[PDB]
């Protein structure tokens, strides 16, 4: 058995003869239970490490397998080998050392013991010293899965039966490792990344032949695999996209159907994707993490002195330990880069990303014909029936894939033709919202696709422009859905300004290189006015205060910062705040800067009675702030850190203004708006503008100082108009307001008057009466004419002397 | 006769049934054996649903053959 | 236009008739930061203390509550250690037609009774509704260790 | 009816919920999911810490809400 | 004594009252058809609360005076 192992070069060909001489007796099965549990104590005993390292070993492993499957009759009884299929009480990290099929599906150049063997010599070596040892190893690797392909893809046509038992045996891995998507899993209790990235590699390969550019063999795969319940896949838990847990009860129930391996085999390689590399790479994205808290722990004890002699064997331990954990973890880290990096392993994936989001799509299409014809664009209710009982993990696996995959320059999302696909789904979920009643998986669809129009270091267009130019079905409904998205995510709240920065992106990106949807907006903002004057107020809304919250932030880290001048829960505040001031300042500048722009072109869109009163006060706010001493006195530490750049703010912030400076009722607004107004504020801002030198133009100012004039005359004027009113009777005063009423009508609740405005800005909140309580609507209302009548007459009566 | 019972985690379990047995009594079998609840309880043969009412006879079950039982997706 | 005048008006009304154990005003020139102070109920642990207010009126004051939080660290279970304050009338049940004078008598109505099921503290909660000599106790040490 | 729960590092988690259920049955149910003992799950909603005794009954019934998860570590340097 | 008391939504309820009873005797006869907690006994009248700890003979209700029970949203 050893020998046979050391030499299996030269038993190739006598051991081939004893294996045929069973095959005719009818007692290969004996053999077979004889040697692979031999093999497997062999790998585990007499070898402590069976792994990538020694590459005698494991290469006569595979070669022992490669002559084992080739035969037919041997390959379609070879699931009956004692110890095949794990225990119904086996531990989930327990699968790769029990099982015939366990170790050699574990071989993998990210193991600890080959990231110590190839990178814990040098921990600095450069960027070329570093592709190197990654290709060194990335060939082996595709040579040891290209061999497992070969291996399973014999047992998967050896017959009928095994083709079961390997779903079978690849569903109860997948069911023992739903801990792997936790936020700190047992690592130590759960499947290694090495063991299941091959698996999830083998069925994706298993997925080229009927996902074709053709997409002729999409039709191989069941849409109708969800209405029957899974016999393989434990949907137990596992949350559906628009249907709760009684509504699919129900509908399994409703409707009362034989499995096809097909559709067995398309559903399991999107759950490896989820709970598979989905996993890893969120092991691997807190690995920039973990070491910094490390090198911290490290870094206190090695200024402690050690006398003691019980206590300084412990300490210079304590160090040993750790220097090997984070020998392991540096190691680690360094492999599952340049493991993600190996685009041969990588355009596969993506590419079966692609052709799943075209297998969606064709479900979702009424006629299931998208692959061929296009498709033509209370939510729960009217959601597709065969869409909203799938569950949530076939868009939560891909989308988490290419969030975490686009990192890197090496990426196989760019210049992949096969890429539209995905984008396609992507605009179908963002139109209709009946196809998901979750928003927070949209907000991370919608930061995928702000990652994807994310311009480049050399300024070119993203690798996703094209798509958004040359593609049929997006360019007709991309802006609406965003437009959209943007007000619904208002459903403390801490994250919904993170979408809105990721919708600031793709709308600003949209409106500068699309000139198509740059029609497209003012055709909205001219035939659909409803529609987007609802986003501009939602964008208008939130402005107001998101200085407020990065000054309080910015001032906060400060007060923390001091503190330490002087435990870690002050530390962890302070991040948490610096990550807050840092969503403020960027949602801020963009939508100062999307303001801009859009009142570049529409400013007729900014001068409804509905937006102006708000819009002023806005701008004056904001503007004080920037020109008064609270933003001037914040001196924070490396400011392009943050992006808190008043400066460049200012600029936008005074093009506003410029931009609706050709309109009476903006400039009238601005003069109205006592609150936050005063014509020292732009003579301040222009000697702001005249530090940057070349930021602002000579004109710009002038225009910005003509501006100013031509209010500071307005509100000269209201003042004139206001001091030739002084005592007034208490009775021509709103209750509410304390100013005299334009449209006096009188309340059916509590009998007393109010201005039209007024209770229509109350009710705008809620329908109850202000002074008692009761139910109110604009309906309930009454002119009050006569009021009104000794309202002119008062008023022309302080005309008799003005 | 014995039959063979799998379950959505990988339980094989073994149970004397006879023919004209109703299937609420193989769910109550089956309760007796591991305490789960007939109404919880849902059983699959040659991938079909089955029905309370129904024998085995009349779905033609034949001996030391393999269900599958599926755990009717427990609310929270 | 929308909320000057109003602030103004509350200011004369209360400029007209102080309250007894209350004081409130603007901080400086600003219109839009007050400072209120107040003075404990006599059938309190918390008489014989002054404590300041943090007023941030929004721009929307008539049509929404303001924004005042506690400046002197009182012991106190519906208070926080940001000042914050657990109270009713600054929430949905807020009405236009009510004054920031009737707002600080709430304060004080707030201080006299301690209303316990709104566990703002969880700790200083689970203190009163077991043993009040602790509470009654430790809320006038930290009077004096503040509130002087 | 279902609620939202949302953590610190990015992931949302949906979980069906009763009025009558009580909180710690929420934590019980989320420490399947997710590998944390109740004791360490702390949960923000409106700024207010909840209560083990309470129930989902109490805080602002609504359906699709969205709690938060503080994360409270057993050992501190 | 026959009194009176209004939702937010207009439904009104109609039932007996004495002059020696409490806001909560008078809460008592609210979960008899709603089935309300009396922690959220919330009386809105003129303005002003109806605090619940005390009795009848302090909030001035007289015959077929209509109060105002509006459900309590507390906590924060």
């Amino acid at each position: 058995i050893t020998g046979i192992v050391s030499n299996v070069n030269s038993y190739t060909d006598f051991l081939s003869q004893i294996i045929q001489r069973a095959i005719l007796e009818g007692t290969a099965l004996d053999l077979l239970n004889a040697v692979f549990p031999t093999l497997l104590e062999y790998c585990n005993k007499h070898v402590s490490h069976f792994d990538l390292n020694e590459s005698v070993i494991y290469n006569n492993v595979l070669t022992i397998f490669e002559l084992f499957v080739t035969f037919k009759p041997i390959a379609e009884i070879f699931t009956k080998i004692d110890g095949f299929f794990a225990d119904y009480s086996c531990k989930p990290q327990d699968f790769e050392r029990k099982t015939i099929l366990g170790p050699i599906l574990s071989l993998s150049p990210i193991e600890a013991a080959v990231a110590i063997r190839n990178y814990g010599d040098n921990l600095l070596r450069s960027k070329q010293q570093t592709a190197m040892i990654h290709e060194s190893l990335q060939a082996e690797h595709k040579v040891v899965i290209d061999r497992l392909f070969f291996i399973v893809d014999k047992l998967v046509r050896g017959s009928l039966n095994s083709r079961t038992d390997m779903i079978s045996y690849f569903a109860h891995i997948a069911n023992k490792n739903h801990l792997r998507r936790a936020d700190h899993p047992p690592f130590k209790e759960l499947s290694s990344n090495g063991f299941m990235s091959n698996i999830t590699l083998l069925l994706v390969r298993f997925s080229q032949p009927f996902l074709d550019i053709s997409y002729k063999k999409i039709d191989k795969i069941d849409a109708n695999y969800f209405n029957n319940p899974s016999l393989f896949i434990d949907l137990s838990g596992e949350t559906r996209l628009n249907s709760d847990f009684k509504e699919a009860d129900a509908f399994y129930d409703k409707n009362r159907s034989k499995p096809n391996f097909i559709s067995d085999c398309f559903f399991l390689t999107l759950t490896y994707l989820h709970y598979g590399l989905g996993g890893t790479l969120s092991f691997e994205e807190k690995m920039g993490s973990e070491i910094k808290a490390l090198k911290e722990e490290i870094e206190k004890v090695k200024k402690i002195a050690a006398n003691h002699d019980v206590f300084a064997r412990f300490i210079t331990a304590q160090l040993s330990k750790m220097e090997k954990a984070l020998k392991t973890t540096e190691s680690l880290r360094f492999a599952l880069q340049g493991f993600f990096a190996h685009r041969s392993l990588q355009l596969e994936v993506f590419d079966f990303i692609c052709g799943a989001s075209t297998f969606l799509i064709r479900v979702v299409d009424p006629e299931h014909e998208f692959p061929f014809k296009q498709i033509k664009l209370f939510l729960r209710a009217h959601a597709p029936v065969p869409f909203k009982y799938y569950p949530e993990f076939v868009v939560e696996g891909p989308v988490n894939y290419s969030l975490y995959i686009s990192k890197y320059q090496t990426s196989p999302i760019f210049r992949n033709p096969r890429l539209g696909s995905f984008v396609e789904f992507t605009t179908m979920v963002l139109r209709c919202p009946e196809l998901v009643s979750n928003p927070h998986l949209k907000g991370k669809l919608v930061q995928l696709l702000s990652v994807g129009a994310m311009p480049l270091t050399d300024n070119s267009p993203g690798f996703m422009m094209d798509i958004f130019e040359h593609d049929e079905l997006v360019n007709k409904n991309l802006l609406y859905a965003l437009l959209d998205f943007y007000v619904i995510v208002e459903k403390q709240f801490y994250d919904k300004f993170n979408s809105r920065y990721s919708i600031s992106i793709i709308l600003e990106e949209l409106y500068y290189k699309i000139p198509s949807y740059k029609n497209q907006l003012i055709w909205q903002s001219q035939n659909n006015a409803d529609f987007f004057v609802r986003f501009v107020a939602r964008m208008l809304n939130d402005l107001t205060f998101l200085l407020d919250e990065g000054l309080s932030n910015l001032a906060e880290v400060h007060n923390i910062q001091n503190e330490l001048d002087n435990d870690k829960e002050l530390q962890t505040r302070l991040a948490s705040a610096s990550r807050q001031a840092k969503s403020s300042c960027g949602l801020a500048d963009k939508s100062m800067k999307l303001f801009e722009i859009y009142s570049k072109d529409i400013p007729a869109a900014f001068v409804t009675p509905e937006i102006v009163y708000r819009l002023a006060s806005m701008l004056n706010y904001n503007l004080e702030s920037l020109v008064g001493p609270k933003c001037g006195e914040l001196k924070v530490k490396d400011p392009q850190s943050y992006s808190f750049n008043p400066k460049d703010l200012l600029k936008a912030l005074t093009t506003v203004y410029i931009n609706l400076s050709e309109q009476s009722e903006f400039i009238s607004a601005v003069a109205k708006d006592e609150r936050s107004f005063n014509r020292n504020l732009f003579v301040r801002a222009v000697d702001i503008l005249g530090r940057k030198t070349g930021l602002a133009s000579p004109e710009f100012i002038e225009k910005l100082l003509n501006f100013a004039n031509k209010a500071e005359e307005q509100r000269k004027a209201d003042e004139e108009e206001d001091l030739e009113y002084g005592d007034v009777p208490d009775e021509f005063l709103d209750p509410l307001m304390y100013t005299i009423m334009k449209d006096p009508v009188i309340l059916p609740a509590s009998k007393m008057n109010i201005d039209r405005s007024t209770i229509k800005a109350h009710l705008l909140s809620d329908s109850t009466d202000p002074f008692n309580r009761m139910p109110l609507k604009l309906e309930d209302v009454t002119p009050n004419e006569e009021l009104r009548q000794k309202i002119l007459c008062f008023k022309k009566q302080k005309k008799e002397e003005a | 006769m014995q039959i063979f019972v799998k379950t959505l985690t990988g339980k094989t379990i073994t149970l004397e049934v006879e023919p004209s047995d109703t299937i609420e009594n193989v769910k109550a079998r089956i309760q007796d054996k591991e305490g789960i609840p007939p109404d919880q309880q849902r059983l699959i043969f040659a991938g079909k649903q089955l029905e309370d009412g129904r024998t085995l006879s009349d779905y033609n079950i034949q001996k030391e053959s393999t269900l599958h039982l599926v755990l009717r997706l427990r609310g929270g | 236009m929308s909320s000057s005048k109003r602030i103004a008006k509350e200011l004369s009304d209360l400029e007209r008739d102080p309250p007894t154990s209350s004081s409130a005003g603007p901080v400086g020139d600003d219109l839009y930061h007050w400072q209120a102070s107040i003075m404990g109920p006599a059938d309190s642990p918390y008489a014989g203390g002054v404590f300041f207010l943090s007023i941030h009126f929004p721009t929307d004051y008539p049509f929404k509550p303001p924004k005042i939080s506690f400046t002197t660290k009182i012991y106190h279970p519906n208070i926080n250690a940001n000042g914050n304050i657990c109270l009713d009338i600054l929430k949905d049940q807020w009405s236009p037609a009510l004054t920031l004078s009737k707002v600080l008598l709430s304060i004080s109505s707030l201080l006299t009774d301690a209303n316990p099921d709104d566990p703002l503290v969880p700790e200083i909660a689970h203190i009163y509704k077991t043993d009040r000599p602790k509470y009654e106790a430790t809320a006038r040490e930290w009077t004096k260790k503040y509130a002087v």
